[PDB]
């Protein structure tokens, strides 16, 4: 799960890591009243949303009057900021972070993730701050530097210095940097983070390192032992459906398309979508039942897939599972009738008595086709939509 | 075949739990040599007609088992896996889903250092048709054979497993290496096995978007694998951004795309198939 | 450095580990007034000294009245308790620990140290509580159980359970034990301890695990990063001379003998003593100059060695060093005159111009012999004392 | 000879400090190939006529050195040793005294795992008479020869070193493994070396009370060493209880006594000597 910028800076603070002085506000009054608590302007107002590119979108501004702060807060709180990292529908702004302006001398990049290839936590540092690192990697690689934490010894200082010297830092800035490396590396391990991204790590005109902007990504799987990160989850930041699909042990994700896919197994799901859009067709989504596919799960699954209206036909593909294909076919029927499914459904049962199951779907009456085989079920779902 | 066989003796950690019970019965009925299980606090009792122990060491000493299968909830796996490693077990199959990535990061180093092999976590298991079955894969869709299967996906494996059984090719051994960011074993580990295995005449490699395990397997295949390999990558229609079911499922950095992997595999000399339905055909070809 | 029992229980507490309710008192009034703060008797009074065997020595008693507590405190505070683990001169009692009596059902043993052989921190558990474990090892080994912490993973729970099951524990006691194992193991690592010894780890009539008595040993070398343990050092518990020898970068330790040995190098020191008591002779002590042997160090070294009066002759053996043998010989002379050494000294210089140095000692006049060779210097120091 | 020689190229960590400076000069004057040193923040300067770098990696890349000697204060060794291990250095000589035992516990595992050899900590160093000298041992009391020396003690080594030079036996190589509870190398490590070394005709093993490294060496000697070994254990007059200079110096548990070790060595076939003065004689005998 992702944390808001302000939440990350809070953590950073907690670990003795420099961040601009500021406050997260939930109303224009709070926003403007924060200007004084901070000091003299100009001040920086930033919408708090999980996606990036907030700058380009005008979700970040530097002002010089309580009037502007007030105006800015007034304009965004409640609205939804849409950046190049948000879906075309953007994300709600429920807090405006108001902090002090920083005298930027140079912008650096510091970040960490779990390198799947080297199977270690890797910290990256670059002199290319304020830039898409993804890009820096592409164009100028030799400007990115890495180190891997040793699971046996923990983050060591010589590593922070190595990066500091690569960045050409010297004097106190080297020690300062080494501290931030040790600090971040510790948060990463102790808080079970999946990613850290200090972009930019600023060197001020005054000559000090400060984290002007930070993005933290936590490891969902570790949340049971991360009570604090657990409480910082901001539901309003991700697609709602995905959220309920979750408590309902489903796994939703939407796409454009017109054909709804309901498969059990993330692999088979992508494979199903792939095969559908191979026979023409257009995958309207990715829904991984979860296997424990019971009748309720199937009824909920149908609701979520059909909560969207671009869906013209639903393709069910259940291979294996904990329930016998006949009981699975019933859940498909009972759900189609209850949720009052109003679309042609093409099922593809597999496993125990998929025979009897396939039949239960033919005699049901409901516009529930019962394809024979993956390849087939494809063509038929593709067919049932052609024209609409 | 690789990893296991008729002789492999297995103990089950989290044996008295719902899933440990249910599947141990299935493995039992398939004729897998389940010699007992472990559940702290229940040592001294018998379950499914087998001895239940408090510690893995007690079980190993008592049964001489060498492989352990884990059905312990995520919050406790690091403790189960590390215990099994320390008790002498040489093959661990972790079915568990949900282990913190940092946990597996450490365990992976341990496993390596201790010369212990682990399939998983977050996997259906491993099965040698006719001989041994450790996991949750449908025993009825398999058939002793000549094709070896490796898959980052669970269900997809089944599609392939059925196809090879349907073309009467049979399976030498099925291995689900899993999804998780840092797994016990990767493609290159299992591939090097299928290669050195006489009974395996051809290989089916199933991957998906995310990471670069496949890209790395590709280079290995091209430089070390001689037997024919049919490959399939899912998630071509998957969009950048959200994770598709698994955490390693996201296609980030403009990398780890399905097409990227396909090409690399192709350039490595691997028979790729665009539709998961033609895996059987592809084999029929190369065989 | 060692910690008092009360100090250890404090730490234990801090880590959520069960210990009797009590207080460390520095005056009889405090002692007796603590009885009420605790509850109803009987109560347990225990002298606080670093050595063990306090029980046998009568430094621990169970009382049932404020009058006794008062009496007991009154009798020990200021006095010096002498046990089989203290030198025949005992150790000062400056605190009396007063805690609640415990309903002991069974006594177990839990302890940890750094096994030099396996190069790991090893925890030992046994059902032989209240007994010298050293003994249990000798007589009944199969009753001791061990586990080693993995430097790579840290103390794991399965390890605490392994020990718990060996001890025959079951039910809640297993979980309870596992907790104490995890707790102790953490203190050991985080606080850089060299040893932990919970003797006995008690199972109460009420059925719970409690640490009736604990002994913690910290790693001196880590004190720079152990500010708290650093402040708990109780100077009054170890021989005073050794203490000053320390700030004076010397390394003292006394024995019986009559011949004082002053060598540079712990190895050479024991080797010197060994060779002296090989040619008859009697090593009165072990003093390792430290090599940086300057004139002041030598003058201080002579004071400490001669702060004792059983010393009849001093044997100096300086091989190598940072100062040329002639300058070393001067320090020997200047010290013998200043400290007014009143004993026959037999030096054995080696290294740079040990020639000129040896001479400076002959022409000095002072009763400073200048032996030629280890073997020789021995016989001569042995000789210079024979008769006194 | 073992460990080092005329060709060994050395870098010094903590090169610009008092001791790093003083002794680097001594090693320099002895003809040891000091190719540079490392001191964070002083990279780019030259010291004792040699390049000073900020990181070990820079130095290794710049000089191709393979051995590093450490003169860094205890509070920072774990960081120096781990850096050197990671920079590729294959031989580390840590002169430092005072490293927390838990630090060396971890480092020892690292060293092993990474195939890196370390003499120390808390040691005088290593010296191959006439060829290479890394440490603080007196170069003037040595003499190229046929006897190899291993010692848990610093100064004692010198007594032995002088005696062998005085009987015109000469030293193949001198190694102080150190006192500290968990050292980089133990007797068995160095012994196995002297054994496989042609130039070494006889061995002198110096130990002391505490632990059981000697007792373990004894069993090794008896089962694997063929060359003659003269042994000496100090601390026979040492009393149980207090630590004699070193932490590993205490004779606890009624074990690790001097006499205990003597016997074991004797039973192993080692020529023991009761007086450190007769080490030369003992050699004269076996040689
Ligand atoms: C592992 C998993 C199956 C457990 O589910 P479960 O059986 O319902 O869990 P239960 O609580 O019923 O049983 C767990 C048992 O672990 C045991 N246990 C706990 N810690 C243990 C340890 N360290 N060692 C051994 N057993 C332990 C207990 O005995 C418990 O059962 P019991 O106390 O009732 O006897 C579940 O967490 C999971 O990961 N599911 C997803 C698996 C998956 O999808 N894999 C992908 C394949 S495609
Ligand atoms: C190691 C020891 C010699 C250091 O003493 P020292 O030279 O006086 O210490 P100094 O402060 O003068 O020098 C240490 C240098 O380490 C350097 N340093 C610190 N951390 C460093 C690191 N990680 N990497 C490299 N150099 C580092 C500094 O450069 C410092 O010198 P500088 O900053 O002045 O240039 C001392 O701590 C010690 O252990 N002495 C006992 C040794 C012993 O008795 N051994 C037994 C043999 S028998």
């Amino acid at each position: 799960m992702n944390l808001h910028e302000y939440q990350a800076k809070q953590l950073f603070a907690r670990y003795g890591l420099p961040a601009p002085v500021g406050y997260a506000c939930t109303t224009p009054r709070e926003a403007e009243e924060a200007a004084s608590k901070i000091g003299a302007g100009p001040w920086v107002v930033k919408c708090q949303v999980h996606a990036g590119g907030r700058g380009k979108a005008g979700g970040v501004k530097v002002v010089n009057s309580k009037e502007d702060i007030r105006a800015f807060a007034e304009n965004w709180l409640g609205k939804r900021l849409v950046t190049y990292q948000t879906d075309a529908n953007g994300q709600p702004v429920n807090q405006i972070l108001v902090e002090a302006a920083t005298d930027i001398a140079k912008e650096l990049y510091l970040g960490a993730v779990v390198d799947r290839s080297s199977r270690r936590v890797v910290f990256m540092a670059s002199t290319e701050g304020g830039v898409e690192i993804e890009k820096v990697a592409e164009e100028t690689p030799h400007l990115i530097h890495k180190v891997a934490l040793d699971p046996l010894t923990g983050p060591m200082p010589y590593q922070g210095r190595e990066l500091a010297f690569k960045l050409g830092l010297e004097g106190k800035l080297v020690q300062q940097f080494t501290k931030i490396f040790m600090g971040l590396a510790t948060i990463f391990l102790e808080r079970d983070l999946a990613l850290i991204e200090i972009n930019p790590l600023v060197i001020t005109k005054q000559g000090d390192l400060i984290c002007l902007d930070g993005k933290l990504g936590a490891d969902g799987n570790a949340l049971f032992r991360q009570p604090d990160l657990r409480e910082m989850r901001d539901q309003s930041q991700e697609d709602p459906r995905e959220a309920q699909a979750a408590q309902w042990e489903l796994n939703y994700v939407a796409l454009d398309g017109n054909i709804g896919c309901m498969v059990n197994g993330a692999g088979l799901a992508m494979g199903t979508m792939d095969i559908v859009k191979l026979h023409g067709g257009e995958p309207a989504n990715f829904l991984d039942v979860g296997g424990g596919a019971t009748k309720e799960r199937v009824t909920e699954a149908f609701k979520i897939i059909l909560s969207d209206d671009k869906v013209k036909a639903v393709l069910v593909n259940i291979f294996g599972g904990i329930v016998r294909c006949d009981l699975i076919a019933d859940g498909i029927i009972g759900a189609v009738a209850e949720v009052g499914v109003n679309v042609p459904v093409v099922v593809r049962l597999e496993g125990n008595n998929a025979e009897l199951g396939a039949k239960k779907l033919a005699d049901s009456g409901l516009n529930i086709i019962a394809a024979k085989g993956l390849t087939d079920a494809a063509q038929q779902v593709v067919a049932a939509v052609e024209g609409k | 075949s690789i990893l296991i066989d008729k002789n492999t003796k297995v103990i089950c950690q989290g044996f008295t739990g719902s899933q440990g019970t249910f599947h141990s019965e299935q493995a039992i009925a398939y004729g897998t040599k389940m010699v007992g299980g472990v559940t702290p606090g229940k040592g001294g009792t018998t379950h499914l007609g087998l001895p239940v122990f408090n510690t893995v060491r007690e079980a190993v000493a008592a049964t001489g088992a060498t492989a352990s299968v884990i059905y312990v909830p995520a919050p406790f796996c690091k403790d189960s896996i590390l215990e099994a490693i320390d008790a002498g077990i040489k093959l661990i199959i972790t079915i568990t889903e949900g282990i913190p990535t940092l946990d597996m990061l450490t365990v992976k180093v341990k496993l390596d250092e201790a010369g212990v092999r682990m399939i998983g976590p977050n996997v259906p298991g491993v099965i040698t048709p006719g001989e041994c079955k450790i996991g949750i894969q449908p025993g009825h869709i398999h058939k002793p054979g000549k094709v070896g299967i490796v898959s980052r996906s669970g269900t997809l494996t089944y599609e392939a497993v059925k196809q090879t059984t349907d073309y009467g090719f049979g399976q030498s051994t099925c291995v689900g290496i899993g999804g998780d960011p840092i797994p016990g074993s990767n493609f290159i580990d299992i591939l090097e096995m299928f290669e050195k295995d006489p009974q395996t005449e051809a290989i089916v490699m199933i991957g998906e978007i995310g990471g670069s395990a496949e890209e790395e397997a590709a280079a290995y295949i091209k430089e070390h694998v001689t037997k024919p390999v049919v490959g399939y990558i899912a998630g071509v229609t998957a969009p950048k951004g959200k994770r598709m079911g698994h955490a390693g499922a996201i296609i980030a950095g403009g990398k780890g795309t399905a097409d990227e992997k396909f090409a690399a595999l192709e350039a490595a000399g691997v028979k790729t198939v665009r539709s998961l339905a033609d895996i059987g055909e592809a084999l029929k070809t190369v065989l």
